[PDB]
RNA sequence: AAGCUUGAGUCUCGUAGAGGGGGGUAGAAUUCCAGGUGUAGCGGUGAAAUGCGUAGAGAUCUGGAGGAAUACCGGUGGCGAAGGCGGCCCCCUGGACGAAGACUGACGCUCAGGUGCGAAAGCGUGGGGAGCAAACAGGAUUAGAUACCCUGGUAGUCCACGCCGUAAACGAUGUCGACUUGGAGGUUGUGCCCUUGAGGCGUGGCUUCCGGAGCUAACGCGUUAAGUCGACCGCCUGGGGAGUACGGCCGCAAGGUUAAAACUCAAAUGAAUUGACGGGGGCCCGCACAAGCGGUGGAGCAUGUGGUUUAAUUCGAUGCAAC
RNA sequence: CUGCAUGGCUGUCGUCAGCUCGUGUUGUGAAAUGUUGGGUUAAGUCCCGCAACGAGCGCAACCCUUAUCCUUUGUUGCCAG
RNA sequence: ACGACCAGGGCUACACACGUGCUACAAUGGCGCAUACAAAGAGAAGCGACCUCGCGAGAGCAAGCGGACCUCAUAAAGUGCGUCGUAGUCCGGAUUGGAGUCUGCAACUCGACUCCAUGAAGUCGGAAUCGCUAGUAAUCGUGGAUCAGAAUGCCACGGUG
RNA sequence: ACUAUGGUUUUUAUU
């Protein structure tokens, strides 16, 4: 409406030289408490380094032009009828969701640590056949992987 | 309202723009304007109408 | 366009008729079946016809 | 009782047009007939089912059959007293109009009772029957559904000789004549011109909207008048009932014709202004949504209106604006 | 006892962009217009059409205050030397 | 007396369910130790330090300042170590019980506090459904008025973000 | 071209 703005202003991290690695404290953190997600940044991902890129400083930045979407579908109503509408994502937000989802299902299981449940999730961010893969598949899933409602 | 090269900029008048519907070109209705301009335009049309 | 693969048709002439959605990806499944379709016709009314046809009713 | 040409009427050569019949001239697909092509669903709905299907329902070709109906062109364009009239040609025919001359000589107007006309519907008899369609029977949805929606389907829709004259029969304006001001846009003759303009300028017949004056409560009417005036006819005199009731007529008949009152209200009626609102026609904002993310009611606590209740469970508050 | 008499408070639309009035204008008139159209805004905000041009309440002005600079006081507050 | 003193009932009675809040069903959890940093209020029958004793609450001795100085007062979450590998659990708290500690005219009834004994239901919830903006939301700490005593209500102040 | 179903609400002073 009349609000809009926006955007908010971001720096890479002053111990990490990374502007992807200062959004991944916001993940996987709760209450505000970054300092229990920092005791796994890098530390944790000499386990991912094994089948992404090399060395800590890339094995997540190598997929950064596969993990962010460039299309999608939206839904919109008109009268008694809805509509899905195919859209371009926008360059600011093209730019993001890097990390939005990519270790959604770390959160709770009662099996390993967060340090390990970490690695479980990385582990399909190229992959896509393990858990909540209905977070990161759906841009697609109104569009070419189900034709049936056009 | 809109013919030919426009589009590139400008060439006056303008009647592409403020459009919406209803009620344009007003200050060119009720007397002063036509008279025996649109007569001798229309003849030249007939005349441009043979074969 | 996959029932018509031995009568061995390579160029093909299109007609398009009426308003309905699925008139475009109509003419794609068919380019995606090996044809020369350079010519598509629209013949959407513009009525004619259809007797006069009766109407009457409200708008 | 004789004239007049000035109202009424007539003749030449010519003119536009869905005016009224009958005979000709043609096609489309749903349908029907036969032989081919050829198939798993078809139809409909927010969503479905009744129904119709592999025995080919559904779809379709080829030559034949049949019933309703006529796109285009067609125009804020015509015909006429209304109601009506729109594929196209012909024969027969009603109405209206032009150029220039020639005629009758007031032959004109209105009307009780008569006399003559009907869109659609209802009806007598004989044809008609594709697609729809009252009635009627089912499938929905509804605490109804008997309806809107869906599937079927008789009368009807059409033709013809007739029966009954109805209406929002509408511009709600009885019929006729006359005088009163301008504009834009259509429409058809004709004089003079081989139009050599794809027509100009005079001048008859028609014609849709605007609107200086006049009328009106306001809408409306407007030189095409509801304006200004005469000629002839019929129409009301307060509502509520009601062209209903009683009687004859005319029809097979529903009807049509002239047309109330006991009782009941001491009243109703017309126009559009400001609020109030919409399940309207439009525009603009808000976590009202979108998108993201974290909760609530089930268990066990803290606690209070209302309800139960001892001996009081004080009064007051029960919509957004109480607990 | 009861705001269904009142001093005086207080609920909500909402803190919405809206409501009135002088001297005119419109209509037979009660009244309406001015404030409805146009470009625009947080908004009757600012402008143009236009029978209006203006005024008061709401808004806004006005006034405070925050992010910068400048200045006065220093233990029991503070602690570069 | 529809005026109101004393003495008891009550308004914390329960033959109905419910609304708002709280806390669990736990593993970026819980318990127990180590380690690191505050803002704002309160103080004359005052705030009560420190020290000793009592499973402890608290009691006794008793300082300093009536408060920018003295006091209420080890801020908590965060970090690190130890641990369960998902069990009705080292989970969970209602109830049935004990023995002390404090105030007060008086606490059986209709209070607080402490240290201990029993330890249910609950495995994330009908038809469904609440909310949202930037030092904010989230979350974990601190203080205060009503008091002789006494809230999960009421009003306010920091960290991390 | 396109959503299909909302019945019911029993009253008063402009001091």
């Amino acid at each position: 409406r009349r609000r809009v703005i926006g955007q908010r202003k971001i720096l890479p991290d002053p111990k990490f030289g990374s502007e992807l690695l200062a959004k991944f404290v916001n993940i996987l953190m709760v209450d505000g408490k970054k300092s229990t997600a920092e005791s796994i940044v890098y530390s944790a991902l000499e386990t991912l380094a094994q089948r992404s890129g090399k060395s800590e400083l890339e094995a997540f930045e190598v997929a950064l032009e596969n993990v962010r979407p460039t299309v999608e579908v939206k839904s919109r109503r008109v009268g008694g009828s809805t509509y899905q509408v195919p859209v371009e994502v926008r360059p600011v937000r093209r730019n993001a969701l890097a990390m939005r989802w990519i270790v959604e299902a770390a959160r709770k299981r009662g099996d390993k640590s967060m340090a390990l449940r970490l690695a479980n999730e990385l582990s399909d961010a190229a992959e896509n056949k393990g858990t909540a893969v209905k977070k990161r598949e759906d841009v697609h899933r109104m569009a070419e992987a189900n034709k049936a409602f056009a | 309202i809109k013919v030919r090269e426009n589009e590139p900029f400008d060439v006056a008048l303008r009647r592409f723009k403020r459009s919406c519907e209803k009620a344009g070109v007003l200050a060119e209705v009720r007397r002063r304007e036509f008279y025996e301009k649109p007569t001798t335009e229309r003849k030249r049309a007939k005349a441009s109408a043979v074969k | 366009a996959d029932a018509v693969k031995e009568y061995g048709i390579k160029n093909l002439e299109v007609m398009v008729k009426g308003p309905g959605p699925g008139r475009e990806s109509t003419i794609r499944a068919l380019n995606a079946a090996g044809f020369r379709i350079t010519n598509i016709t629209d013949v959407t009314p513009i009525p004619h016809n259809g007797c006069r046809p009766p109407k009457k009713r409200r708008v």
